[PDB]
């Protein structure tokens, strides 16, 4: 209970005679009086004049995460420290530095006047993302932990989101965690191949998700100029009407603007960035299901909440299924279909029912 | 042929949607249908006295290009006449392609087929260059490029929109001094020239009345002769109440503010004398200008106005006038008075101490002066520049290597001409040269630079066509300095029709092709392991 009082007297000299083992003392003192006595952790300030820094740096801004304005010395030392090495930063991405700078820039921190110091941590923020491959695990980081507003920050900078192992990558990832809708919509609106969001439909098809398949199926298979749905050549196990629903069209779906939060942090690091670079109705018809093994269909055949849109459907396709018996409450229910094809399936008799249809043609 | 050619799937955005059958080639390279088939043949190898080429893969590319296009017309009516569904192309004789079989014109494609279609071998495209004029995002938007008469000197047009199934635009003229309205067509291309004023005019509005099924046209003509005539009858006119300066400014507004429907029209004079009018009364002679606001002085013209994106704030109009920008409501007053030329990012002091130009409406807003080749981020409340984005910063990228003998073009032209502001994705920047800017005012910045296909992006606005809406208009110029010397240049209007998701194809095709050469490697690939 003395380390205070040396520190307080070293912060003294460290100024006036240009000082020149001072760092090895000061660092061992956070390690000898941890996690207590936050005025002997005010030490940090001397920093800013052995990787074992960054361990001593985001482990104390970690468990103070709130605390008071020691994350302003914290991040102006961390700060100070990256203008003159900027290799330093492959060393606090290494470390617990994601935990720690993804809670400030998202502790509510927007609808809260602290200006002078988001400033500091985007500018902070600005040189740890410098490096191609630390914005790719800068993302990925924050993807395992559930964060929208980042892993939105992180894609206006660059980083693929296709790059993780390529059989396997984040959107087969972030469909294993359980995520939020939120989180995988960004993923598919920026760079995502085709061959790894379809792995994540078997990955996401296996648990029952009506909000994480609905946003797979929209980007695999949605020809929206076209009014169609091309779900045939997936091996879907089994179709659903509560998948279905968000494809079809809505009218009264209209939305507020929340993702800006994303938006200026995207901004406010690339100016920082810059500045110092620079100086130093239309119902759709068609609808495909082909492949999908369905054994059945009976799914569909209730009052479910597409029995509104089927109802202009005008074309359907359920060929090289495995169906049978074509449920009887549905072929009255699709009144506009005039293009309905089921062959390779495994029928048995003709529904003859099928011709109470309204306006059918082209009966295969 | 179109029978060798196997999809895999019908969805657009796909990754492997056709795929040519291979087996053909191996059975020929080993046992040598080695003339083609006669319809899908190519001239050097149905004569047979010439070894084929390369060349020849590329005129029997370029009649399947025919056939996709004009969706298997001359196929359906070449199996009843197949002497001729050879002979006809076996020679370059084959016809248009959009006078004989219905279709969408898709005016960069009948271009690619016009030289794979050539006679002589090596003046066809190779086929590494088919396909990178195929890469091209800007060839599957451009709907239809119509070319107006030859010297029309157009400044000014005006869409139907009340008019759904089928569309026309109303053109103006500037090659005589007294003012005439130019009607055209859509599908027959029809130009009529019919005078209906003595003085040049400066712009257009189209105002419609839910009642009596009809939609009159306005005009704005440099002496102040507002006239309207009828959209059928061209003898119904009269001349409303002349103003003082030169109308520069019209619009049709949404002010149903009578618990029915409503509307004005705002003709901006070239002081400020912003009438007001109402939506029926158009049809009498010498309306009543409801609310005369003069805003500014002689010396202080206007020259845009624009009304607010959403409707939810009541559709706040945001008019620009000489160098200050204002707004008003439902009120008709004056609520906001914005200046530009008093701001304090001076690197050159003109680019803001000039003419406004045009003003669009968003979150922010987005201005343009006369000769400048920046567009000012300002905001609505805040009254800052919040964004200033120079033009050259993003032209001068791309003509580094491809144009050099710029390096003595430093007094460089192309400078903001008009704004369009689709409606949440990007912002179409229209260039004094022949550029067109694709911004997304959301991320970033640069999206494509759509250049050669113009000299003077003069007019630029959007309209709805035939229930196949949301295209883009765009009036550019051409030029041909045949008679340059004479002091003198021969004009050519273009009125173009770009597709409004031009920034998402030209985005959403630059992914597929980087999809696909990621799989053109991972499968040579496969030789080797």
């Amino acid at each position: 209970g003395i380390q205070k009082c040396g520190l307080k007297v070293i912060s003294s000299i460290v100024h006036f005679p240009d000082a020149l083992g001072a760092m090895d003392s000061v660092l061992h003192t956070l390690q000898m009086y941890p996690d207590d006595q936050e005025i002997q952790c005010l030490g940090l300030s001397l920093i800013g004049y052995g990787h074992l820094l960054a361990k001593i740096l985001v482990s104390s801004l970690y468990r103070f995460k709130d605390v008071a304005e020691i994350q302003t010395k914290g991040f102006q030392t961390i700060l100070a420290i990256l203008k003159l090495s900027a290799s330093f930063s492959k060393l606090l991405v290494h470390h617990s530095f994601d935990l720690v700078i993804f809670h400030q820039m998202s502790s509510n921190i927007m609808e809260q006047k602290d200006q002078q110091f988001l400033n500091l941590c985007c500018k902070c923020f600005a040189k740890v993302a410098m490096d191609d491959y630390l914005k790719n695990v800068m993302l990925e980081r924050a993807c395992d932990q559930n964060n929208s507003i980042m892993v939105e920050c992180l894609l206006l900078l660059g980083a693929d989101a296709n790059q993780a192992k390529e059989g396997s990558s984040l959107i087969c990832q972030v469909c294993e965690k359980e995520s939020s809708p939120k989180l995988v919509e960004l993923l598919l609106n920026s760079g995502s191949r085709e061959q790894d969001v379809r792995k994540a439909l078997t990955i996401s098809i296996g648990k029952g998700d009506s909000q994480i398949i609905s946003l797979l199926l929209r980007r695999l298979a949605l020809d929206v100029a076209n009014n169609s749905i091309c779900l045939g050549g997936f091996c879907i196990g089994k179709v659903e009407p509560s998948w279905l629903g968000p494809l079809f069209p809505d009218k009264t779906s209209n939305l507020r603007k929340q993702t800006n939060i994303a938006s200026t942090l995207a901004r406010m690091v690339i100016r920082y960035q810059m500045k110092s670079a620079v100086e130093e109705r239309e119902y759709i018809t068609s609808l495909d299901l082909s492949a999908n093994e369905l054994r059945d269909i009976d799914a569909l055949s209730q009052k479910c909440c597409i029995s509104v849109h089927l109802e202009h459907l005008e074309k359907l396709e359920l060929h090289q299924n495995a169906l049978t018996s074509f449920p009887q409450q549905l072929c009255e229910t699709l009144k506009s279909l005039t293009h309905l094809d089921l062959h390779s399936n495994k029928f048995t008799s003709f529904p003859s029912y099928l011709l109470k249809m309204s306006c059918i043609a082209n009966l295969d | 042929k179109p029978h060798n050619v196997l999809l895999f799937t019908l969805y657009p955005n796909a990754a492997i949607i056709a795929k040519i059958a291979d087996y053909g080639i191996a059975q020929y390279c080993c046992r040598m249908t080695s003339e083609g088939t006669p319809g899908f043949r190519a001239p050097e190898v149905a004569r047979g006295n010439v070894i084929y080429n390369q060349q020849a893969d590329v005129y029997s590319f370029g009649l399947l290009l025919y056939d996709i296009l004009t969706t298997g017309g001359r196929i359906v009516e070449g199996l009843k006449f197949p002497n001729e569904f050879d002979e006809l192309e076996i020679q370059g004789k084959l016809p248009d392609p959009v006078k004989e079989y219905g279709c969408a014109p898709w005016p960069m494609v009948e271009k690619l087929i016009k030289q794979c279609l050539k006679e002589n071998p090596q003046e066809r495209p190779t086929s590494a260059q088919v396909f990178d004029i195929l890469n091209s995002a800007e060839l599957v938007c451009l709907t239809r490029r119509i070319l107006l008469p030859k010297n029309v000197i157009v400044e000014c047009m005006v869409a139907t929109h009340h008019n759904s199934r089928n569309a026309s635009i109303w053109l103006g003229c500037g090659h005589t001094d007294r003012g005439q309205l130019s009607f055209l067509d859509l599908n027959t291309e029809g130009y009529t020239s019919e005078e209906v004023a003595d003085s040049r005019i400066l712009c257009l509005a189209l105002v419609h009345l839910p009642v009596e099924k009809e939609s009159w046209i306005v005009s704005g003509t440099q002496s102040g002769t507002l006239l309207v005539i009828n959209t059928e009858d061209g003898k119904k006119r009269h001349t409303l109440e002349k103003m003082t300066d030169s109308v520069t400014c019209l619009y049709c507004n949404s002010f149903s503010k009578q618990s029915k429907q409503k509307n004005f029209l705002l003709v901006g004079t070239a002081d400020g004398k912003l009438a007001i009018f109402e939506d029926k009364t158009v049809k009498l002679k010498g309306a009543a200008p409801l609310k005369i606001l003069n805003i500014g002085n002689v010396s202080t013209p206007l020259m845009c106005l624009s009304e607010s994106t959403n409707s939810t704030e009541r559709n706040v109009m945001w008019g620009g006038c000489g160098t200050k920008i204002f707004s008003f409501s439902n009120d008709f007053t004056i609520q906001k008075l914005i200046e530009t030329r008093t701001s304090q990012l001076f690197s050159y002091a003109a680019f803001s101490d000039s003419n406004i130009i045009t003003v669009v409406v968003d979150t922010a807003l987005y201005i343009a002066k006369q000769n400048s080749p920046v567009v000012e981020v300002w905001d609505k409340k805040t009254e800052k520049l919040c964004g200033l984005i120079d033009c050259v910063h993003f032209l001068r990228e791309v003509t580094v290597k491809e144009n050099k003998e710029s390096k003595h073009k430093m007094s460089y032209s192309g400078r903001v001409k008009t704004l369009c502001l689709q409606k949440n994705t990007a912002l179409w920047i229209g260039t004094g040269g022949g550029h067109i800017l694709l911004l997304d005012l959301s991320t970033r910045r640069l999206i494509r630079v759509i250049y050669n296909f113009c000299n003077s992006v003069r007019v630029m606005m959007t309209a709805q066509l035939g229930s196949l809406k949301n295209v883009m208009l765009v009036l550019g110029y051409n030029r041909k300095n045949t008679e340059g010397t004479q002091k003198q240049k021969e004009i050519q209007s273009c009125l173009t029709v770009w597709d409004i998701n031009l920034p998402h194809e030209v985005q959403n095709l630059e992914k597929h092709i980087e999809v696909r050469k990621e799989l053109a490697e991972k499968m040579r690939r496969t030789s080797v392991e």
